[PDB]
């Protein structure tokens, strides 16, 4: 079969758009008045209320679209509109850290419908994105460089079509968790991947797959840079009783939401503080993400770590390659950045049974108290993790060390020769002290 | 190496120059294989038109004139040899 | 189904090995005896007759072998053997130009089967080339980095394997024209693609396809680089007539070969030409190879022209994306080096009819005539193209200038004021001349 619609051109349902065993259905795109794709603008002149524009130049020449500037489109994804705040938090932070175009696409028509026509007009939503650049470079002049388009689940992919449209020509497509169902497969002509633009970034937030753990996030690769937080199939936060993902903090259509698909819908939270922690969401090589937890590859890499999220762009390793993978931790609400530190301690006074326990202090701020080991403590041991602090400390001046539970009315104590701190930067700090402390006091080390 | 048509590109088989599009038909030795090579180009080495209709070293591009042997040894033996210059 | 053998580990016919569409039949691997990988080793201290390497270090460490060099692993491919002259080709020029490890790798036991069936033991081939990498790695102490690993049609996926199982952590991957059949298509855990080494630079010499025009190579991009020379489709010195073909200037066996699949083969010609011509390969990158042609892209981008062949890896541009296309025109015989130059005349003397042609002189030599246009000669318009020298000129000192096939007894005469010449470098070099000159005559301009 095949349609053609005035701007938008033709659209068979031929192989691979169709009939391929991932997307085995037959079936075409609506018309492009169903889909009824939106172009909701905002700028740092005007957040809180939308303007709305068209491809027709005078449109964009009679509003508050700046091409001076650069431009970010919001493309949401099944069941969702351009409206839904989440597309408007990501302007907001945007405007905060930024001087920017932030149009939010409402394709609202086209995506409540049901999964697999969904699926299938993100083509025309893809193709009216994809026009408005053309419109944008030949009519106005405004470069596709200039253009970043950010999508979520099918949005994603309705990047991919804007940004295959263009001869891959715009800067980057950001893919926050890509629909997995008919599009994990699939030629390059279908999903995401990296010819669709300059640079494809894809953060993996509900990987692991749909049978039978229910998840609509994408394992495959795609993009250049592929970050995997929290190692990509269970994000931290979305485990909790049904009440209070509910009646979460933000309100409690937030907590349906995320009741629905919690996993999923974190990649746009994670985005959008990313903006406003632009060093909060370091990402690390590891041969997988166990070897990460089990402590086996940190810090950066000399070349950098990749930001995950809105820094991405600025890895200098970045389009250096197809399908890096990465991994990092991130919290469990809503600043979500952390910051990795490895930390070892090497234990003084005698033997005892308990948890150790060290907290950094450094000219920027000072960091809860992580744990670093537990079990039979006992003088001379060096013991090591990392964790991830949600303080950034800076450069450290000193660090304090604490233990419990187990004193006899002997009152035991346990000390710190020394703790080496080592930032994700690569840096080793050195402390220590010949004090010991009983349970539950804070001992000081000082740089030696 | 049989040829028998007409107007052949460089690399092709000729038995004469007259089937090369080149109109060279070049080989090394008495005893390898005739095929359609390239007018010399100016400071090449090159050989004055032969009666056997077949070089060891082609003719010269236009404009050119080569300069060299044009005895009689030569005119038998194949090898009037010159090279390719201006005027 | 699945088998498993002593060194090699697994080997699963599933999907996507196969079952999948373009590889539909479900078929293993052979016995890794059957395949009988050998690895011919050839150095400076011993071409001409080469030493024999399985994975045992002690062999490797007994040999001609040595790991203060670098190491190149030729692989063939469909019904051929790691004998063939080709394969010797290359290490000979190898080592003209460099001191190096040389080792062909003949699977001529593997390759003779069934075409599906041969692109099934490549697995195998891979697989043994993939450990070979390994104990020199672990054993030896040989980094998977000094590798560098050439294969041809099915020996470039070979190539993909090693790469693939050795964690992308080798060196450099060469193509020589992939196989398309039950490859193109197929994940990147199939073919070959830039995930399975450090930098993989595919040269296509036979794209364009299998039906109805018989094509074996492949139309898909894969690796960082990809070179179409002559356009990818039509290797120029292929069209010959059946005789000329098959009793070709390096014996009956070559033109056999060439008979058979001379597109196809041309691929490790050109690259074992561009071993020994540093320069003579320089691509371009263009909307198209017809806009090439029609002289639309020329010189070489501010970065620099990748050279095709040897020395792809040395471009500066060079991982800094995926699926870079670039174009050159090669020659039609078995040296292949061309330099791109681009003329423009500008015409005195009287409106005539017939042919430019320009030939340049420079420090380093001089080149044919290559025509510039040719019609209604007439004098001020300025005429232009570029061409392919089989001559690099180096830095212009002069140029010449004639013309031919229209005289009355009128004894015309046409002549050039100025013809600039640019270099792919980007430089343009500037000659004039007042006079004129009558057909077939040599005006020879100098740098005004
Ligand atoms: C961006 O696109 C081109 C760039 O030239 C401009 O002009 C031509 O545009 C067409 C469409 O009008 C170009 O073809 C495109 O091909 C892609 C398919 O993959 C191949 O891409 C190249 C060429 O084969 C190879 O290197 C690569 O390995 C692949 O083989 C697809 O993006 C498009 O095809 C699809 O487009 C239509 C309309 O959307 C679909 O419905 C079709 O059925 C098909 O699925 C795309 O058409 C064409 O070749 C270009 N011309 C030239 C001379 O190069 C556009 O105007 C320009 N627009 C922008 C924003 O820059
Ligand atoms: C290469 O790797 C390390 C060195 O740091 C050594 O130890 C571990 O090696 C294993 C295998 O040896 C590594 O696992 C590999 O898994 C890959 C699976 O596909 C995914 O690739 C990564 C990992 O999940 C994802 O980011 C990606 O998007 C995919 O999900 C495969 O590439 C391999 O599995 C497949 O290939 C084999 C290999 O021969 C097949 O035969 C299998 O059946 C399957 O198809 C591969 O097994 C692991 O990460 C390493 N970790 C660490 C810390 O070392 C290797 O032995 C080493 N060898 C060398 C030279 O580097
Ligand atoms: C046609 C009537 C409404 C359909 C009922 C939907 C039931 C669950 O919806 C929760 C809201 O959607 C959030 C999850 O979206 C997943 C896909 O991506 C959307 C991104 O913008
Ligand atoms: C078509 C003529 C009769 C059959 C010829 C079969 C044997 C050809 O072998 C001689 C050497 O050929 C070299 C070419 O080998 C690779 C061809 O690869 C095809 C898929 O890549
Ligand atoms: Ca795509
Ligand atoms: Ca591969």
């Amino acid at each position: 079969s095949e349609v053609c619609f005035p701007r938008l051109g033709c659209f068979s349902d031929d192989a691979p758009w169709a009939g391929i065993v991932q997307r085995p259905l037959k079936i075409l795109p609506w018309s492009p008045k169903d889909v009824d794709t939106r172009f909701l603008l905002y700028t740092n002149q005007n957040q809180n209320n939308y303007q709305e524009l068209v491809a027709d130049p005078s449109t964009i020449t009679n509003s508050n679209f700046r091409m001076d500037r650069k431009t970010r489109f919001i493309i949401h994804g099944f069941i969702d509109k351009g409206e839904e705040d989440w597309l408007s938090n990501i302007c907001k932070n945007l405007f905060k850290v930024e001087s920017v175009n932030c149009i939010c696409v409402d394709w609202k028509g086209g995506s409540r419908t049901g999964y697999t026509q969904a699926s299938q007009n993100i083509r025309i939503v893809g193709a009216e994105v994809a026009y408005f650049v053309e419109v944008l470079k030949s009519s106005l002049g405004y470069s596709p460089s200039n253009v970043h388009v950010i999508g979520h689940s099918l949005g994603s992919h309705a990047a991919g079509e804007a940004g295959r449209r263009t001869n891959g020509t715009i800067e980057r497509i950001t893919g926050l968790d890509p629909a997995e169902p008919c599009f994990q497969g699939t030629p390059e002509l279908v999903r995401l991947d990296p010819s669709d633009a300059k640079f494809v970034d894809v953060i993996h937030t509900d990987a692991a797959p749909i049978i039978p753990n229910l998840g609509f996030g994408m394992s495959q690769t795609v993009g250049h840079l592929d970050f995997f937080p929290n190692g990509g199939k269970q994000m931290p936060g979305c485990q909790k009783n049904i009440l209070s993902q509910i009646v979460d903090i933000d309100g409690i259509w937030e907590g349906t939401r995320d009741f629905v698909a919690c996993n999923h819908l974190r990649s746009y939270k994670y985005y959008a503080d990313s903006i406003l922690n632009p060093d909060g969401f370091a990402g690390f090589p590891c041969d997988s993400y166990n070897v990460f937890t089990a402590n086996k590859c940190f810090p950066c890499p000399s070349e950098g770590c990749p930001q995950m999220g809105h820094y991405a762009d600025r890895f200098p390793g970045k389009t250096n390659g197809v399908s890096q993978v990465f991994y990092l931790n991130t919290g469990d609400a809503s600043n979500f950045a952390r910051w990795r530190y490895k930390v070892s301690v090497t234990l003084s006074g005698k033997k005892v049974t308990g948890h150790i326990l060290v907290s950094l202090f450094g000219n920027e701020g000072n960091s809860r108290q992580y744990e670093i080991y537990k079990g039979t403590l006992q003088p001379d041991n060096t013991h090591s993790d990392e964790f991830d602090s949600d303080v950034e400390v800076g450069d450290l001046q000193k660090v304090k060390f604490i233990w419990y539970n187990v004193i006899n009315p002997t009152l035991p104590r346990v000390g710190a020769s020394k703790i080496t701190v080592e930032r994700n930067d690569g840096k080793v700090y050195d402390f220590c002290s010949q004090e010991t402390v009983r349970e539950e006091v804070l001992l000081t080390l000082n740089p030696c | 190496p049989r040829g028998i048509i007409i107007n052949l590109d460089e690399g092709e088989l000729c038995l004469n120059s007259a089937q090369c599009k080149s109109n060279c038909c070049q080989h090394d030795t008495i005893l390898s294989l005739s095929r359609c090579a390239l007018k010399a180009r100016e400071n090449s080495e090159c050989s004055a038109f032969t009666l056997y209709g077949v070089y060891y070293k082609c003719p010269c591009e236009r404009g050119l004139t080569c300069e060299g042997d044009k005895s009689l040894v030569g005119s038998i033996t194949n090898t009037n040899f010159g090279i390719c210059h201006n005027v």
